[PDB]
RNA sequence: UUGACCUCAAAUCAGGUAGGAGUACCCGCUGAACUUAAGCAUAUCAAUAAGCGGAGGAAAAGAAACCAACCGGGAUUGCCUUAGUAACGGCGAGUGAAGCGGCAAAAGCUCAAAUUUGAAAUCUGGUACCUUCGGUGCCCGAGUUGUAAUUUGGAGAGGG
RNA sequence: GUUCUUUGUAAAGUGCCUUCGAAGAGUCGAGUUGUUUGGGAAUGCAGCUCUAAGUGGGUGGUAAAUUCCAUCUAAAGCUAA
């Protein structure tokens, strides 16, 4: 059981692993039926490609609020900053995501972009049915990449403020700690009796 | 309006009118029979916003249902095993007694799917409910998608699935992390989570 | 809202451009209405108080509305959604029966 | 048989228990006298259907596609009206200028916001009996939820006569049974025998 | 006297449908033991065996009473990932995640809540005929305890 | 793709001001129980008791009280991949 030098491991295999067990013989294979759906999608859509119109969307958190993401559908706040409704917008080829909302307006420039490019760029008819056939690209998402919103620039001059930054950051959490007690003191010479 | 009034009224379960269909239902169910057929809804407010219509292939079936627990089958007092499970009586019933009297009525004319039943007199001996029922046979329903999806075999017994109201509820089935532990189909989620797959160039 | 710039601080973050959005009346889910308050007041006069508020009603007449809110408190459970049952029963009292 | 059982007890087992403020106010019903004139006079207002609908296609056929009749055409209707939600929207209003109050309505839970309703918005009603009688003179089934919001200047006359007789013989008489908790009414059993009891056992 | 009226039912029932099969895989319920702890009830085994209810090729999930704390994100599903960690457990043996990132694949919607009433106006069936998964002349009923028709939240409805 | 025919005082979308905007209860959560269970002073689920509301209400993973907010709309429904 436990004998010499080694680290103490937890394999999770008491009950029948030996029953509940998928070892993907179908990688390949899958995985070639994936592009399959590809080409007998198009044979169908017509000239629409296998994914419609996603935008670009910060991401979360501490860690990915670094750079944005690959977003969901389109908001209407977006959507008629492009000239358009949503039952119309979407029977075109691109995303509605109305439960979601735009609260920066760096970033909704960036987005509202991405609707004027696109749609100076779908070629559409009508009930016609002659409709001037002009092939289609690939990728409706891969047409159509990371802008990356403003990284700024790369070479600027120096600037000394003496702050230290350090301590803008020993008194930053300084700010955010004693908010609650140093208004206990606060709450005394609040209220002249 | 008018049936928002009785949607306020069927809220008030308490005096007058309401306190006094406990001394008038309580007697009219211990009265036709036990599991049986109705004819027109009894609260128009629920059934209609839950899914009744006042339409040609519809039935309801207004059902007495037993209360208390489910105790474990196992004859006298004996379990054959380890006290972690031990107990008889003093046993849950992880399904709503609510399903109990769809599940009956369902399969006393399964030719019939299952829409929604409804809560409407508690006691002492039972806890009373009724069905709102959908006809996959009736042009009444097969004449409209507005409900027509319910006729098709893969609606085959609603009420003992759980595809209803009572269902998603008796399946831990819901959005949000208050149900991370089964946010997926039971099994699925189980049967996932402790799966071992393993790659072609084993990673 | 506003940010400091700082890494750290009442806002961790950056003082980027805000904006304004549409009305979502997803924020506006706590909705009355002259439909609904005409039937909310007509319930009270078709029903008016129940058992349980003859009770209470009996319990702020009674030692005070601590008491009566110990009450409401054992039949809801939240001792602040119970605070809000009390000042409704002074609106029968003082707003209905009392000038 | 128990179709009988049932129902007997149902009613009747309904008058020993004390009826709430809500009901009581039913035997209280419509005098024999209102339903009199009140049947030859609703005998003057009939709704749209059968014959008058086909009546109504011929004339607009030779107006509407005809001299060109925008919308109107025939005489706007003057008769009965009817609707749960129509007439009941109709008093939430001031609309209606006649109230009939359902009788019976298995459900008479769908109904009980029809009184309280002309309390805090004043408007004339008389519960009547004949949910039955009432489809038969409006050609439909058992509703009782009938209204009248207008008629004719040649029986508008008799209308304000029983216009006033309702309204106090059972809109005033109202505002009375407010503190009235009917029902308790027992049989010839526990009732003349229940007078052997107290008789020879009080003051005797 | 005549006729309604709701419930009940009635019948080689006009006239319609239901059982069951298979049962790797899934949606409920169900339910341990052996085993492990070097003994052993809590735990573990395993919300698995067997048990019993029901479909369909997938059915279930599925548009938020979600995630988050950020410049926020954004249906479900499944996938590498998180991580065998924070954590549950004689905190003993062992049990056991999610949201993010990456990802294929991606999609949207419908009923009650209103007073249209200048209009029961709609839906089941029968029936001559017909271009017959239905239709119009003829005739009933459900339904007025809301079928039409207006109405679904990201909205959108009466007035003008 | 071509041919034989208006369903048309036809039907629906974004615009302006305005009056409005209902929004699902023996639920909700609370109580105690047992199972479940990473969910640990309830992870749901079910139990019998209790039974509301609308600047309200579910959530913000440590009980609880006050202060808003952040956050979303249950108690009704179809849906390929």
């Amino acid at each position: 059981a436990i004998s010499k030098n080694l680290p103490i491991l937890k394999n999770h295999f008491r009950k029948h692993w030996q029953e509940r067990v998928k070892v993907h013989f179908d990688q390949a294979g899958k995985k070639v039926s994936r592009r399959n759906a590809r080409a007998t999608r198009a044979a169908k859509i017509a000239p629409r490609p296998l994914d419609l119109l996603r935008p670009v969307v910060r991401a979360p958190t501490v860690k990915y609020n670094r750079k944005v993401r690959a977003g969901r559908g389109f908001t209407l706040a977006e959507v008629k900053a492009a000239g358009l409704t949503a039952a119309y917008a979407r029977t075109i080829g691109i995303a509605v995501d109305h439960r979601r909302q735009n609260r920066n307006q760096e970033i909704f420039d960036a987005n509202v972009q991405r609707l004027k490019e696109y749609q100076s760029k779908i070629i559409v008819f009508p009930r016609n049915g002659k409709a001037p056939e002009a092939e289609q690209v690939l990728s409706a998402a891969a047409t159509f990449p990371i802008a990356q919103p403003a990284t700024d620039v790369e070479a600027r001059a120096v600037q000394d403020n003496g702050e230290s930054a350090f301590r803008t950051l020993r008194l930053a959490r300084s700010e955010k700690k004693f908010r609650g007690i140093r208004e206990k003191r606060a709450r005394e010479k609040a209220e002249a009796e | 309006g008018a049936y928002k009034y009785l949607e306020e009224l069927q809220r008030k379960k308490q005096s007058d009118v309401l306190r006094f269909l406990q001394r008038v239902r309580v007697w009219e169910y211990r009265q036709k029979n036990v599991i049986h057929r109705a004819a027109r809804p009894t609260r128009p407010d629920k059934a209609r916003r839950l899914g009744y219509k006042a339409k040609q292939g519809f039935v309801i079936y207004r059902v007495r249902v037993r209360r208390g627990n489910r105790k474990r089958p196992v004859p006298k007092g004996a379990t054959y095993g380890k006290p972690t499970n031990q107990g008889v009586n003093e046993l849950k019933y992880q399904r709503s007694l609510r399903a109990t009297a769809e599940e009956r009525v369902g399969r006393r004319a399964a030719n019939l799917r299952v829409l929604n039943s409804y809560w409407v007199n508690q006691d002492s001996t039972y806890k009373y409910f009724e069905v709102i029922l959908v006809d996959p046979q009736h042009k009444a329903i097969r004449r409209d998608a507005r409900y027509n999806w319910i006729c098709d075999p893969v609606h085959k017994h609603r009420e003992a699935r759980g595809l209803t109201a009572t269902g998603k509820k008796s399946r831990g089935i819901n959005k949000g992390h208050k149900f991370n532990n089964t946010k997926a189909g039971r099994r699925k989620t189980w049967k996932r989570q402790n799966t071992l797959s393993l790659w072609r160039y084993r990673k | 809202t506003v940010k400091t710039g700082i890494a750290i601080g009442l806002n961790k973050g950056k003082k980027v451009t805000s904006m304004t959005p549409a009305p979502k009346i997803s924020y506006k889910k706590g909705a009355a209405s002259n439909r609904t308050k005409f039937v909310r007041s007509l319930v009270r006069e078709i029903a008016g108080l129940s058992p349980y508020e003859r009770r209470l009603i009996d319990l702020i007449r009674n030692s005070g509305e601590k008491r009566a809110r110990k009450v409401a408190k054992k039949r809801l459970g939240s001792f602040t959604r119970a605070k809000a049952k009390v000042e409704e029963m002074n609106n029968i009292i003082a707003a209905s029966r009392r000038h | 048989p128990e179709y009988v059982r049932v129902q007997r007890q149902k009613k009747i087992l309904s008058i020993r228990l004390k009826v709430p403020p809500t009901i009581a106010q039913f035997q209280y019903t419509l005098d024999r006298n209102t339903a009199a004139e009140t049947f030859k006079l609703f005998n003057k207002y009939r709704p749209e259907t059968a014959a008058e609908k086909k009546e109504r296609l011929t004339k607009e056929a030779a107006a509407v596609a005809e001299g060109k009749s925008k919308q109107d055409a025939s005489p706007k209707p003057y008769a009965v009206k009817y609707g749960l939600n129509h007439v009941v929207a109709l008093i939430e209003n001031k609309k209606a200028k006649l109230v009939l109050i359902a009788n019976d309505v298995d459900p008479i839970e769908l109904v009980v916001f029809l009184p309280a309703l002309c309390k805090k918005m004043g408007v004339p009603y008389a519960i009547v009996k004949g949910k039955a009688r009432l489809g038969t003179l409006v050609n439909q089934k058992t509703s009782a939820v009938a209204a009248l919001t207008e008629v004719r200047a040649e029986d508008e006359a008799a209308l304000a006569k029983l216009v006033s007789t309702i309204d106090a013989n059972f809109a005033d008489k109202y505002d009375e049974v407010k503190k009235h908790w009917g029902g308790g009414i027992l049989g010839n059993k526990a009732q003349a025998k229940m007078d052997k009891r107290a008789k020879n056992s009080d003051s005797a």
